[PDB]
């Protein structure tokens, strides 16, 4: 009974899953600010696994002890670019290694 | 001053053996497990190691006197009886900084290892770990790349990397060996890799397998939007052989390539490491042989010896083993060489087998890759164990999927996705693992498929390299 | 034709356990020694070695049916128990010729004892022999030279040839080692060598060594009116850099250099056996590391299979252990496999642990060389033993003599020769050998020295390499 | 209170101000003519950077004491090419290096 | 500018490390121009020719930022690599929002000039005008007015 895998374009950690409610996608920052990771929120307009480099949405949140601080930021820049992939990225400082990276908006259509 | 030539045999410890002495920072230490023959002391033992190892031989030589030895020789400096073994002790020797080639573990190992186990007064020997000084560590490349600057290039965080290795191991023609590989890696996959004697052979010459697989990873990469690579083996007769081989993989803009590092030779592997570093292209270590060594706790090197080599010779990823899979790996020991394969700072810990404290001085870290005999069921286990720096390899546990590769893939990357997601999110992947595996068969029917195909399958058997 | 995939895990004696199996004389053979785990029967064991070091993997696979599976597999063709040890077996599998890379020692190392060493399935095991096909051994080079160029290049005939390693290992500078050495070669010496962890250090860079050394060889062969050579060790943390050094020994006009074929590798090995046929350079190959690997009869692999490695990689020596002296060699095995390294046909024999007749097809033989902790009374042993076509080395056995290195290499040399001409005439070496060595004693004070002070040194201890 | 900045083409010297007035233009082309350039009309259909030609128009204003002359020329340039960037250089012919470059029309739309 | 380089830095003056104006600008004459005629109050010391060898870019670097731009321009003029490291990495919006208050700032303190304004008098207003719509700007401003670097130079010709 097997079925032939449809092509479909993927986007990383979390993609084979089905789309993240804003609770799991909550549980995944809060899991973030517990490891002491900082959020930065990026958005580019394409999807490109060469490219190394996505535009940052402000500056990283250093300063972050609230999980509703960081999906306030992508509430924001989903407003200012709904165009555009959005991506919450975590950043070990003292690795220095992005530990956390997943899609929370793809473009409109 | 050196004073008088007295020609014959005099005792190793006399000379060798040195309990008082207090290891400097620049000595390279080593911990040797052996049972000397009856009726041979342990003390002369070790300082009969010590002296083989170093600078001594059989009888007195008046070539000494001409240079100063007590600076040059080899110290047994400690000997302790194992508890509970009958006749079996650790030496514990240091090794003055100056009796090593700067960047050559090709000649660390000739000095430690060289002659010292064949000594018939000895019964069994096994090298258990070596502390490698900051000094000497620093004569070294290391891995051409390390885990942070791959993940970088690769734009892959927040997990554990993927792959596969294609089986049949012989016989598939270069078209169906990259056939295989767009497969596996269109459905979900980071990597997939040449199998460890796939070299250049009558059923398949390497220019072949390059050209067809930089093609499927081309074609899979367009389809599913995220990096993919092969590891090209480049292992081979010789240097210039290989050097070619690891030529056009650049050619081709292939990201990483293979080596078998044991059995084609340190020599050459940092050869390999060098150009890697040099070239931009990741090196994937295969630890081929590593068990005719490393198996047997009465004889032999541990493999966290020759893991710390390696990460001094230069490699990106190295085989670490699975544990729960078919071949075997102690959970004790493998925690601690693969904390020695990743971290800057190791302590001591004997629970762990590690008898010294190692430090790296900022020498970029080896992913570890578990493979061998794992699938869907070993996934909670294996995130669990290596955490997101490893490479987690499925061979038959992708190809031999009901559906075959991409279903295979897919089954895979969903599996391990899960268990992620469920890590995250404060689930225990111990208690809870087969019911977050059996929660996403609910949505992902190639998933369901693999899980039903592999429920009864374990590998559980006696293991002989106990700590 | 390949006909139905079924997903799963099958038995591998289902595929790879062919009991009815008749080798073809293109094919590999190989011969293991393994134990068991408990309830896992012999002839899965088998198979699952023969499964894991050719084709198959754990489960079943789709691929499998795209090539033809039947020419490619290894096949435990038959399987016997050890007479007299409980749970060993003897299993002997055929491997089809296309499975190897042609050339490639490195390769069919790989695929022989990649893996199969370290599942978990099974307790222990041993590589003891290999029947390299003739097919395969003429794409190898083989030795640079072989025995009967090299004593052809050297004008060394009618005797073993006679060597001196330079002490302490490690210590002393470059002008003290050409000093060292001028005073062994122009006492009657053929050779000097390099110890095998004298490469580059700080107390002794490389090129330095080189340098005196070609001196000392030139002054004492002017003096002598005899060609003397010196194995200057060219082993190296890369290849490039030990392509430099074998470089300038050229330049210097060096006969002999030496490599460690086992700690630098064979890849690296390959490429200077290669490099010395092209540019008429001897190769002395030290076998460092080799009792890591060959001592313990229950797990490893036979030096037997190491010798016949290195014949085909490529070395004009290499050494074969003493058995009488201070490192372990078993006289049976040692006969064995020096008939290996030496002849061009080698009849099975299993009292000299030869487990299959192996023809070279006119590849030149590999000189033995016996080589620590002997000395002048061994001399009419190691004769009867190894015959003319060998290398004895004395490196105690020179440099502590009470008088020197000169006085030292005149002890050896004459030693040798009474023995030498005893034996041509016909006296039995075992049983007037002290005798031979005693009336040449009375005509060679240096000579009698040497017997005096090594009178009661023996090496007697239990063998862990029982055949 | 940070602001994420726009993406958003430029065309090198003057194109951060807020544009150029006729007035500004004219400023710009007065200092042009008191430092002793000589105004060149260029127009191209885009404007890539990497690219060093653009098309001349007409030949270079060597005999120019007045900026109208060049506003003309523009207005003219502007008639003919309103589908083309248009840009306004001086040239040094001691130092043989344009001096001045700026767009003074953009294409439409 | 004879073993040969594009740029050189060539200090700032008004920045963190030392410079005097007078001497600078002599330097700067020497590494730029063809011919420079012996002037001792700029310690030019010989008259020196360069055969038309070409000209070497002057690099100010080193503790300067927008409230700079102004005397940099004037001190310097067009043929010069202005560099501010601090002064955009420093900013409090950032990168981006650094890089466009000194874009911002150059470009409103080269058209003054172009127009005829003082850029020594009317620096600051030429600035604040600026700020007036690049917000970016004017939060770089705003940070940096403070910040001055005067001390006594120790090389005095
Ligand atoms: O055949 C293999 C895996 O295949 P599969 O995935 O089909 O089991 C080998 O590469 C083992 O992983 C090697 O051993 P180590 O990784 O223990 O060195
Ligand atoms: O130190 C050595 C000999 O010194 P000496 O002559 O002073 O005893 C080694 O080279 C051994 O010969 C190596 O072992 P194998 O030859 O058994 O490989
Ligand atoms: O750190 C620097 C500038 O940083 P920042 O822009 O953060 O002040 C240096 O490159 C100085 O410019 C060098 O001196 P000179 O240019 O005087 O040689």
């Amino acid at each position: 009974s097997m079925k032939t895998l449809p092509k479909e374009r993927r986007f990383e950690t979390f993609s084979y899953l089905p789309p993240l409610s804003d609770r799991q996608i909550a549980a995944q920052i809060e899991y973030m600010i517990e490891q002491g990771f900082h959020p930065l929120i990026e958005f580019n307009e394409h999807s490109n696994p060469e490219e190394f480099y996505w535009t940052m949405w402000k500056l990283p949140l250093f300063d972050c002890k609230s999980p509703q601080q960081v999906l306030d930021e992508v509430r924001e820049c989903r407003s200012e670019y709904g165009d555009c992939y959005i991506r919450v990225a975590g950043f070990d400082n003292i690795k220095e290694c992005q530990t956390v990276s997943f899609i929370v908006h793809r473009p409109g259509r | 001053s050196a004073a008088g030539y007295k020609a014959g045999v005099k005792d190793y410890k006399l000379t060798y053996y040195t309990p008082d002495y207090t290891p400097k920072d620049t000595d390279l230490l080593a911990a040797f497990r052996f049972s000397p023959q009856p009726g041979v002391p342990a003390d002369e033992a070790g300082a009969a190691i010590a002296a083989e190892s170093s600078t001594g031989t059989w009888t007195t030589v008046w070539t000494d006197l001409l240079t100063d030895m007590d600076r040059y020789k080899g110290k047994c400096y400690h000997i302790e009886p194992v508890q509970g073994e009958e006749n079996s002790y650790f030496a514990f020797i240091a090794y003055p900084l100056d009796l090593f080639e700067e960047g050559s573990v090709t000649n660390i190992l000739t000095s430690i290892v060289g002659n010292v186990f064949g000594f018939k007064a000895i019964r069994s020997l096994r090298l258990e770990d070596i502390r490698f000084p900051v000094a000497l560590v620093k004569t070294f490349q290391g891995p051409p790349h390390g885990i942070q600057v791959e993940r970088d290039l690769l734009n892959k965080y927040g997990r554990p990397m993927l792959g596969c290795t294609i089986k049949p191991k012989l016989g598939l023609s270069a078209k169906n060996y990259g056939r295989a590989v767009y497969e596996c890696l269109r459905g979900g996959l980071d990597f997939t890799k040449d199998d460890e004697n796939i070299n250049s052979q009558p059923f398949q010459r390497w220019r072949d397998r390059f050209l067809f697989v930089a093609d499927a990873i081309h074609k899979s990469q367009a389809e599913t939007g995220e990096i993919k690579g092969h590891y090209l083996n480049v292992t081979a007769p010789t240097c210039e052989e290989m050097m070619k081989r690891a030529e056009f993989a650049k050619e081709l803009g292939m990201p990483i390539i293979m080596h078998d590092f044991l059995t084609a030779g340190f020599t050459a592997n940092t050869t390999l490491a060098k150009w890697c570093r040099d070239n931009g292209v990741l090196l994937h270590i295969h630890r081929a042989m590593h068990a005719v060594i490393d198996r047997q706790r009465n004889h032999g090197i541990h493999f966290r010896v020759l893991a710390k080599c390696l990460r001094l010779s230069g490699g990106d990823h190295l085989h670490s083993g699975t544990v729960v899979g078919k071949l075997e790996g102690d959970k004790a020991s493998t925690l601690g060489f693969v904390d020695l394969m990743r971290e800057d700072h190791i302590e001591a810990d004997r629970s762990r087998g590690v008898f010294f404290t190692q430090d790296w001085a900022s020498m970029p870290g080896v992913l570890p890759v578990a493979s061998g005999g794992i699938h869907v069921w070993h996934m909670p286990a294996l995130v669990e164990i290596f955490g997101d720096d490893s490479v987690l390899q499925f061979g038959g546990g992708t190809l031999g999927h009901p559906w075959g590769n991409a279903p295979g893939a897919t089954a895979n990357r969903v599996a391990l996705e899960a268990c992620v997601q469920a890590r995250n999110e404060g689930r225990d992947l111990y208690r809870e693992g087969g019911d977050i595996l059996r929660e996403a068969g609910k949505w992902s029917p190639e998933l369901a498929a693999a899980l039903d195909l592999w429920k009864e399958i374990k590998f559980e058997f006696e293991t002989m390299d106990k700590l």
